């Protein structure tokens, strides 16, 4: 396994292989950290997160 | 949900009930933003006229979370069919925006190559649901949950006896007493990835609940994300 089949390419969410590299992208109301893989929520309530 | 667990504070914040005229659920549905939730296009037919209940967990007692919300718009998918049950989904736009808080939060919508190569291979998924607790009982006055494991699709349509379209997936158990029931359907199948979870289904039938050698059917999101996505802008 490589790329995004190699543990989902390190990505918090989305994966996709471009011309053989991994680009990590995220959910709307998500944006993607400065180390390009993790996704950060832009205000409360993100989506998909238990309100606990 | 026959079996499972009761969702607790917090757990199913997307959670969406469809009550008819005499404020009793007989759907749910997937809150996917402020304004928009995901249900089945079946439901559509079982109340003249209903309203969307969120942030509820006990339909007995007031927890100060819940809030009602009136419907605006219906989208129906054009080439749903009672006979076939093929493009079971329907997205409701409300009338005023939906305010998270504990217990009201969305669903993500995942996009499509990915869900079906990460997600749909996932061991599991998590239906939810007010529906009865045995095939034969009463609607849940509690909200309950329970992980559902994906069925492989050569099984499943083995086990059917009635045709699964390519918009339609599998999940639960072939003898294990635990499915979703009546008054689930419309609710949500997510599945979790990285403590994010991630809409992949809406319960739409099954031949019973929880019956041996049978699974319980969910609409297959994945197939239709652009046609929420249109939906959503407009
Ligand atoms: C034969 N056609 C007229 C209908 C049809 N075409 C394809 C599949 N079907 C259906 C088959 C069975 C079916 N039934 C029969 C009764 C059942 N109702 S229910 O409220 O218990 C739903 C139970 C569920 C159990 C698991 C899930 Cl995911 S939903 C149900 O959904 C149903 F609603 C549609
Ligand atoms: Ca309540
Ligand atoms: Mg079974």
């Amino acid at each position: 396994r490589k790329l995004c089949s190699l543990d989902n390419g390190d990505c918090d969410q989305f994966c996709h292989e471009e011309q053989n590299s991994v680009v990590c992208s995220c959910a709307r109301g998500y944006t993607l950290a400065d180390n390009g893989k993790a996704c950060i929520p832009t205000g409360p309530y993100p989506c998909g997160k238990q309100t606990l | 949900i026959v079996g499972g667990q009761e969702c607790k504070d917090g757990e199913c914040p997307w959670q969406a009930l469809l009550i008819n005229e005499e404020n009793e659920g007989f759907c749910g549905g997937t809150i996917l933003s402020e304004f928009y939730i995901l249900t089945a296009a079946h439901c559509l037919y079982q109340a003249k006229r209903f309203k969307v209940r969120v942030g509820d967990r006990n339909t007995e007692q007031e927890e100060g979370g819940e809030a009602v919300h009136e419907v605006e718009v219906v989208i129906k998918h054009n080439r749903f069919t009672k006979e076939t049950y093929d493009f079971d989904i329907a997205v409701l736009r409300l009338k005023t925006p939906i305010t998270f808080r504990m217990n009201v939060a969305p669903a993500c919508l995942p996009e499509r190559d990915w869900a079906e190569s990460t997600l749909m291979t996932q061991k599991t998924g998590i239906v939810s649901g007010f529906g009865r607790t045995h095939e034969k009982g009463r609607q849940s006055t509690r909200l309950k949950m329970l992980e559902v494991p994906y069925v492989d699709r050569n099984s499943c349509k083995l086990s059917s006896s009635f045709i699964i379209t390519q918009n339609m997936f599998c999940a639960g158990y072939d003898t294990k007493q635990e499915d979703a029931c009546q008054g689930d359907s419309g609710g949500p199948h997510v599945t979790r990835f990285k403590d994010t979870y991630f809409v992949t289904g809406i319960v739409s039938w099954g031949e019973g609940c929880a019956r041996k050698g049978k699974y319980g059917i969910y609409t297959k999101v994945t197939a239709f994300l652009k046609w929420i996505d249109r939906s959503m802008k407009t």
